[PDB]
């Protein structure tokens, strides 16, 4: 029993109550505000984290992080919702592998499971780090677009994730750095293939889908590294995202699958 | 943080219920307010990636913890932001 236990475990119930609120009209207003706290009461809970060095840093990291994206929010007009979701998603996502990057640098890994969700982790960000940046700039205009289709990109892909998950797996037993290097180029490049021959206006659902991702990327980290707000929050977001991408699918008539 | 296996298979699969089933009957006006909501609270990874920096002891480890904590960052933050303006309904 101790004190950023106790902070996490508000924080999941502030989480699970928010994301329910939000599930209803009559609450919904109501539902961020109460994800605010749970967001709040986490980031400073954690400051207390033992043994935590380079405290300068992680406040840089914070300000120029949060007000930038903060600001982007109120600067932008309304009709960019969509791609402000897909990049903030897309952050999300080299948020999740970024962690997964540094633990598996350090090689300190005493169990392959864990380090499997590492990996899995690190996998899964990556595709939607980039997945999302293609989404942005595709709605955004900057790469502007309609599906972009080449007569055998179907295989080019599945090929690409086949290696990906290869030299992925790989790391489990040795875990060098050129193998690191190469896993996350060829996830980054995964996450950008697959995008390209998605359509205009498909893009909502593919950003759901994404955040379905980015959500058990956030997860399979908290597992991985015994992190229990990762874990709850990221599993709550996979799932719901999940169900939801569903759900946004199947009212545009399409199928997911007709999507991607 | 020690949890077991089971502990943790346990939690990992009630959550995934509960999540699922939050969203099971949700108005089309609320899905993408509710997909920009749940966008936001993935932002908690900033807190993954602060306990990683904190505990980076070399430079390469410092440089991709400092840039993971702005992602995680800008994720909540730009979550939170959007969403608020979204929920005016």
């Amino acid at each position: 029993m101790d004190l950023i236990q106790a902070a996490y475990f508000v924080v999941a119930i502030l989480f699970i109550v928010g994301l329910k609120r939000m599930a209803h009209p009559t609450t919904a207003k109501s539902g961020i505000v109460w994800a605010g706290w749970g967001m709040v009461l986490a980031v400073l809970a954690t400051f207390f984290w033992p043994g935590m060095g380079n405290f300068a840093l992680i406040l840089l990291a914070l300000l120029l992080g949060s007000v930038v994206a903060w600001w982007a929010a109120v600067r932008v007009a309304m009709t960019d919702m969509p791609q402000m979701v897909a990049i903030y998603n897309g952050m999300g996502g080299g948020a999740a592998a970024t962690i997964a990057a540094v633990e598996l640098l350090k090689g300190a890994f005493e169990n392959t499971g864990l380090m499997a969700l590492a990996i899995l982790g690190g996998l899964i960000g990556s595709v939607a780090f980039t997945g999302s940046l293609i989404a942005f700039a595709k709605l955004q205009g900057i790469m502007k677009s309609r599906p972009i289709l080449f007569p055998g990109q179907k295989a080019v892909n599945a090929l690409v994730l086949a290696l990906t998950v290869v030299i992925g797996l790989s790391l489990l037993w040795n875990d060098a750095t050129a193998s690191i290097v190469l896993f996350f180029l060829l996830a980054l490049l995964f996450g950008v293939l697959m995008t390209l021959p998605i359509g205009g206006g498909d893009m909502p659902v593919a950003i759901s889908f994404y955040n379905a991702f980015t959500g058990m990327a956030v997860g399979f980290e908290g597992f991985a590294v015994g992190n229990p707000a990762l874990m709850v929050a990221g599993t709550l977001v996979g799932a719901a995202g999940t169900l939801l991408t569903v759900l946004m699918a199947r009212a545009m008539n399409r199928s997911v699958w007709s999507v991607l | 943080m020690e949890f077991g296996f089971w502990s943790a298979l346990y939690i990992f699969v009630l959550t995934a219920f509960l999540g699922y089933e939050l969203i099971t009957r949700v108005p089309v006006i609320l899905h993408t307010p509710l997909m920009s909501g749940s966008n936001f609270i993935h932002g908690v990874v900033v807190v993954g990636a602060m306990v990683v920096l904190g505990h980076a002891e070399t430079g390469l480890e410092k440089l991709i913890g400092f840039l993971g904590v702005i992602l995680g960052a800008a994720n909540a933050a730009g979550g939170y932001a959007v969403t608020v303006r979204m929920l005016e309904m």
